[PDB]
RNA sequence: GUUUCUCUUCAGAUCGCAUAAAUCUUUCGCCUUUUACUAAAGAUUUCCGUGGAGAGGAACACCAAUUUUUUGAGCCUUGCCUUGGCAAGGCU
């Protein structure tokens, strides 16, 4: 069917690497079968590694290039 | 439906060793475990080169289908009752 | 598709969208122009120039431009019922 | 279409049919070929019947082992069709006639 | 093209979902003698039929909305590289 099978990486920690060079990094449950993502304890991590914290956010699915965990499924 | 010859080699990689270089230019050399029928590939125990030179190992990846630019199958599929 | 069919085997020559070229033996094609290319090189451009070599790449159809050929391939009637045999000839009387 | 139809109840019943009813297809035999009887005596048939008929049973058995053991293959030998080499002689002529006339004839002939 | 008839060749096959007789060598039995026998084995042939192949005759005849194909394009600055360009980096 169209969905990925995202479904092992829910609730285990993800970092992700966006389009034009940015970083973030997540505790994951969403997705659609876009893989629109819906991130949840999201730190922004911005070229000087100055870190933000920022709330609930979604991600439009082809902005990403890699979805990588940081703790494991 | 048609899903012609060339996905079904993919399917056919699985559980073997691929290398999978993307559009960055980050090249990933990994030990597959599923593969979509859009290409998203799933990837475990990698050894990653950065663009520029740095090595680094992760723990496991998951790569969008249209963000790949090619795949380098492991060369004893060419027997493969595919072809 | 009968155009390209016509290719199948030989070995072809790939031009990338970002100017690198390909050079493989060609043996899959799809709707989307996927491709699978084997026993096959790397290559690009005294102006300085190299040659690396890759394993039966597997080509998402996004990225082609164009292909060429530049190789050859990488690759009765029963026997009847007649006998000869030696023989004299023999004049007859008269 | 319909779970059942009135000849599945029978055609069900011909797969445990005895061995040339229970298919849709074969060859035709000699009428000398098939036995009729055979059925019978290959089963050991109820005591109660008298002394001499079961003796009648047990020797039809004795030389019905006896064919089928002593079977050997056929030889491969090359066909030779005897009134076909007759028929394309001058002497021989055909015709179609009543049975009962050519018995007559055979025995006259004998006579 | 379907039937038919004839010929040639090979048969490994339940050539047969059926089942005959003959010869020889032995073991037997009634047995003056011999056929005709008996009933088991083995080697053999004959006969009733068969299949495969080939030859020839005859008779009737569809979608531009993220996952590929209707595009994030395109433009600059640094280092090297003899030049060409390459490694990038930064932009809108």
């Amino acid at each position: 069917a169209h969905p990925p099978e995202l479904k092992k990486f829910m609730d285990k920690k993800l970092s992700l690497k966006l389009n034009g060079g940015r970083h973030v990094q997540g505790i994951l449950r969403g997705f659609d079968p876009f893989m629109n993502l819906v991130i949840d304890e999201c730190v922004e991590m911005a070229t000087s590694g100055q870190q933000n914290n920022i709330g609930m956010v979604v991600i439009r699915g082809n902005s990403i290039i890699m979805l990588e965990a940081l703790e494991r499924v | 439906m048609s899903i012609g010859v060339p996905i079904k080699v993919l399917h056919e990689a699985e559980g073997h060793i691929v290398t999978c270089e993307t559009n960055t230019g980050e090249v990933y050399r990994g030990k597959l475990i599923e593969a979509e029928d859009n290409m998203n590939c799933q990837m475990s125990n990698i050894t990653v080169t950065y663009r520029d030179g740095r090595v680094a190992q992760l723990e496991q990846v998951y790569i969008r289908g249209s963000k790949i630019r090619f795949l380098i199958l492991p060369d004893m599929l060419k027997n493969a009752p595919m072809l | 598709s009968s155009k390209m069919l016509q290719h199948i085997d030989y070995r072809m020559r790939c031009i990338l969208q970002d100017g690198r070229i390909f050079i493989g033996t060609f043996k899959a094609f799809d709707k989307h122009m996927n491709l699978i290319l084997c026993d096959c090189d790397e290559f690009r451009k005294a102006e300085r120039e190299e040659k690396r070599v890759l394993g039966l790449v597997l080509l998402r159809g996004e990225n082609l431009v164009s292909m060429t050929v530049e190789g050859p391939p990488p690759k009765g009637a029963a026997g009847g019922p007649g006998i000869g045999r030696a023989a004299g000839r023999g004049i007859p009387a008269g | 279409t319909p779970l059942y139809t009135d000849n599945t109840a029978n055609g069900i019943a011909l797969l445990w049919a005895p061995r040339p009813f229970n298919l849709r297809s074969g060859r035709t035999r000699r009428a000398l070929d098939i036995p009729l009887v055979k059925n019978w005596y290959r089963e050991h048939c109820p005591a109660g019947q008298p002394v001499k008929v079961r003796v009648s049973y047990q020797k039809l058995l004795k030389y019905y082992v006896l064919n089928a053991l002593k079977h050997r293959p056929p030889k491969a030998q090359k066909k030779r069709y005897l009134f076909r080499s007759f028929k394309a002689t001058k002497f021989f002529q055909s015709t179609k006639l009543d049975w009962v006339e050519v018995g007559l004839q055979v025995c006259r002939q004998g006579y």
